[PDB]
């Protein structure tokens, strides 16, 4: 397709700033565009999910997401590239999440909430243009039923749009359009008496019905895409990105201070488990040693202090001679820091790469405790962290659903007041600790002048 | 103690009096037998207390013969299944799926005894039957103007209640969720406790406001004069005062009625306004007046709005007593209800036997008008069913 024809089709599609994603995007995009747009939309959806799991109000979620919109997925722009980004990201995520039923449910829920937010941020004229772009009633029919419709919708207006004055409510109602549809499609709104009923037809709260239709259509299209996926399995190029995206949903620091309580309060539970295993056994197996070493490098421990740390931890029991440590372990610890071989500076393991680990056996301390520990044992340490029974129950409920990172964020929040990286947990804890220390110092200074 | 109909009386009623053909044509939705009857569940209640479910009949004669042979005290109508319920024992429990049943509503006097004085306990008369009459009026209002239903009929429960059978193809095919939605639309009075103010949501839904306007002219004539339940000061304190919103007004009215005992319901109704006017003064008086009017409207609805039995409507598999059945304790025929119906007008089985002794023909008995009414209803239902089939065929083309 000529670039010009492609632009024409895309403009015919965007006549409104909002879309049902009915027709497949046509055109070619590069792999960098593919992956970057997919990851950006995925970040937006993950932030939506994290806000929802914390029972945040709709206004708070909107306020949190607006800067993320301006940064990752610009909406309400006239640029063709941003609209292309939204459409292609949506269809890439359709390809990603069609594999399993639970993924489908999470995707449709998050996408419907995103639809709701975007519709809420639109202007009333744009909303009218979008809904016009499901039969609207004539002005005569609205005039005949005006009293009943206004009586039905006055409470919804007051509570949803904060139109406290009656004059404003009437003025809005005069401009509001109504849709006539059978009450069986809007039984949910019928139950709460939010829609007017006449002769078996419900007069429309429109956002809720639009979201319901969008979710239903999205579910059906995900099912069709799942049926057509094995034909796409022949593309060696997209499969790794799709697999990664689908699984993505799931001298202050030296060798001595890393053991201190001041630094020890900040690690996540995985790191505490690895360090406890190292202290008890004076040895960590390969995966645990790698996880711990990469964390320690990521938190500021230099290479020489890392070698000192590992040698001191390993030789404490006398079972390991310094000669054996230098013969077998020194090379690997230097390699982790990019000082050996191809000098590759290995990045610290995020949560996802840790979970991609092969499951800890007997004698293993690596992995994620929230996935790899029994419920009783997790309850034991969460009690040791002075968490209440309700907080422990919430964390265990998050763990049961497979949202281990959500539970990690939860324990962070309860112990300190979305995290997907051990170094991120450490950094946030350190920043909070420094802020608290500065506040305490300011309070001490203020109390000394009276 | 008027003994209920004997077993021989039930045999006689079933052999000579039950309009088996009309019920069959009603439930079959076609002059020719179809799966709407062969796959319909029927439950039969016996004098011994036995209850046998999942009965089904293939034809008019089979229905009559099975009912005659069983001689139950009553039988209840179930939903259409994908397979004949009578063959359940050869089927897995997960294979019998309900597909269609008439929308059903049940209204009884039990929820209105706190506001009636013309009868006590399980008694009923024309005065208290006005509660059921207003209930059917409001329910028919909702079903006709809001849901667009056309083929529905009310039938006497036998003692003091009424059952509604909505036979519209749209109503018959409703899922349990949709049935719950219609019930929640109609069931405004969810809390039946009279010792607590309803505090209904404001502004009223148009259905609620329309029902209030329909019930307002009857509130005086029934409650304040004919029943007069708040003449008793203790009954007033128990049921009228808790519907008010202000504690000071409640205490003032309580003291006034203690000092002036046995004021009638109308006098107490006027005293509420008089004392409220005496108490609430200043720029805030308008809000108090509005709230008192709201409480009075809430009490009007609490006292006269339909109080449905919520279980029977919720699910497609629920069983309800078939029309023309004999009430075991009263002997009344569960006849269909018109605008002039009263409980004393329901024919008794012993009276029907006495009439048949003089004239051995059902057409010459008191049961005949109700049979004719039911036949006309069935004919209209069949005509509408044919129209719906034609409309579906036109839509498919
Ligand atoms: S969620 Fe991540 S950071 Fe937290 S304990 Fe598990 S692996 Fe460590």
């Amino acid at each position: 397709s000529s670039s010009e024809e492609e632009k024409k089709l895309y403009a015919r599609l965007y006549e409104s700033k909002l879309s049902f994603y009915d027709l497949p995007p046509q055109g070619e995009i590069t792999l960098e565009q593919f992956e970057i747009w997919a990851i950006d939309r995925l970040k937006i959806l993950l932030e939506i999910e994290s806000c929802l799991s914390r029972n945040k109000s709709i206004k708070e979620i909107e306020t949190i997401i607006k800067p993320q919109f301006q940064k990752l997925l610009p909406f309400n722009t006239e640029s063709l590239e941003d609209r292309k980004k939204d459409y292609y990201s949506h269809f890439i995520l359709r390809l990603c999440f069609c594999r399993s039923k639970e993924l489908r449910e999470k995707f449709v829920r998050a996408e419907t909430f995103l639809f709701k937010i975007r519709f809420n941020m639109l202007t009333s004229t744009d909303q009218t243009k979008f809904v016009q772009s499901l039969q609207f009633i004539s002005n005569e029919e609205k005039a005949e039923l005006s009293h009943q419709l206004y009586q039905t919708v006055s409470a919804s207006l007051q509570f949803q749009l904060n139109l406290n004055e009656e004059h404003q409510r009437k003025q809005y109602f005069q401009q509001e359009k109504f849709i006539k549809l059978p009450f069986e499609n809007v039984i949910e709104l019928v139950g709460n008496r939010l829609v007017f009923l006449k002769d078996g037809y419900a007069y429309l709260q429109q956002l809720n019905l639009l979201s319901n239709e969008f979710a239903s259509k999205l579910n059906q299209e995900l099912i069709k895409t799942y049926q057509y996926l094995p034909r796409l399995n022949e593309d060696d190029r997209l499969l790794p990105i799709l697999n990664h995206l689908s699984s993505g949903y799931t001298d202050e620091i030296n060798a001595q201070s890393v053991w201190s309580e001041e630094i020890s309060s900040n690690y996540p539970l995985c790191i505490k488990n690895l360090m406890e295993g190292l202290k008890k056994n004076h040895h960590l197996r390969y995966y645990g040693r790698q996880q711990l070493s990469l964390f320690l490098k990521g938190i500021g421990l230099s290479a020489d202090e890392a070698l000192k740390f590992w040698s001191e931890a390993f030789t404490r029991n006398g079972n390991m001679t310094m000669e054996k440590f230098n013969k077998e372990y020194r090379y690997s610890f230097r390699h982790n820091y990019g000082l050996e071989g191809n000098r590759i500076n290995y990045k610290p393991w995020d949560c996802h790469t840790i979970l991609s680990k092969p499951r800890p056996g007997r004698g293993d301390y690596h992995g994620c405790p929230f996935r790899d520990w029994s419920h009783e044992r997790l309850s034991a340490e969460l009690r040791s962290m002075k968490l209440t029974q309700a907080q422990i129950i919430s964390v265990l409920d998050s763990c049961q659903k497979g949202e281990y990172t959500i539970a990690c964020t939860k324990v962070f929040e309860m112990t300190h007041n979305h995290i997907a990286h051990p170094n991120l947990y450490f950094e946030r804890s350190r920043q909070l600790q420094k802020k608290q220390q500065k506040l305490e110092k300011e309070k001490l200074f203020n109390n000394g002048n009276h | 103690k008027t003994n209920g109909p004997s077993s021989s009386d039930m045999e006689y009623y079933y052999k000579s009096l039950y309009p088996f053909k009309h019920i069959f044509n009603w439930l079959n939705h076609s002059p020719k037998p179809s799966r709407d009857m062969i796959n319909r569940e029927f439950a039969m209640a016996f004098r011994s207390g036995a209850y046998k479910r999942y009965n089904s009949f293939n034809s008019v004669q089979d229905f009559k013969a099975q009912i005659e042979k069983a001689n139950p005290d009553r039988f209840e109508i179930g939903a259409i299944y994908n397979k004949p319920p009578r063959e359940r024992d050869t089927l897995l429990k997960s294979e019998l799926k309900a597909l269609e049943k008439e929308l059903v509503f049940d209204i009884d006097m039990d929820d209105y005894d706190a506001f009636r004085t013309c009868c006590s306990g399980a008694q009923v008369c024309s005065k208290c039957w006005k509660f059921i009459s207003l209930a059917m009026k409001i329910t028919n209002t909702a079903l006709r103007e809001d849901f667009g239903y056309k083929d529905f009929i009310w039938v006497f429960s036998g003692r003091r209640g009424a059952h509604c059978w909505v036979s519209d193809k749209r109503a018959r095919a409703l899922t349990d969720v949709q049935r719950r939605n219609v019930l929640d639309y109609v069931n405004v009075i969810r809390d039946r406790n009279t010792d607590k103010r309803l505090a209904l949501k404001r502004p009223y839904h148009p259905h609620l406001a329309r029902s209030l306007e329909q019930l307002k002219p009857f509130f005086v004539s029934i409650m304040l004069e004919e029943q007069n339940p708040w003449e008793d000061d203790q009954h007033a304190i128990q049921t009228l005062l808790p519907a008010l919103y202000d504690k000071q007004l409640i205490d003032s009215l309580k003291k006034y009625w203690l000092d002036n005992p046995r004021r009638s319901s109308k006098e107490k109704w006027n005293d509420i306004d008089q004392i409220a006017t005496s108490l609430f003064k200043g720029p805030k008086q308008d809000s108090h007046i509005i709230k008192l009017r709201e409480c009075k409207e809430d009490l009007v609805l609490m006292t006269l709005y339909p109080k449905l039995d919520v279980e029977v409507t919720k699910q497609t598999i629920h069983l309800l007593k078939a029309p023309f059945c004999i009430h075991p304790a009263t002997g009344n025929v569960c006849v269909p209800i018109d605008e002039s119906f009263a409980p004393e007008k329901a024919p008794k089985l012993i009276d029907l036997q006495t009439e048949m002794e003089k004239n051995n023909d059902v057409s010459l008995t008191a049961l005949q008008p109700f049979i004719n009414q039911f036949q006309a209803y069935v004919s209209s239902l069949l005509k509408n069913e044919l129209g719906s089939v034609k409309r579906e065929r036109e839509d498919d083309d």
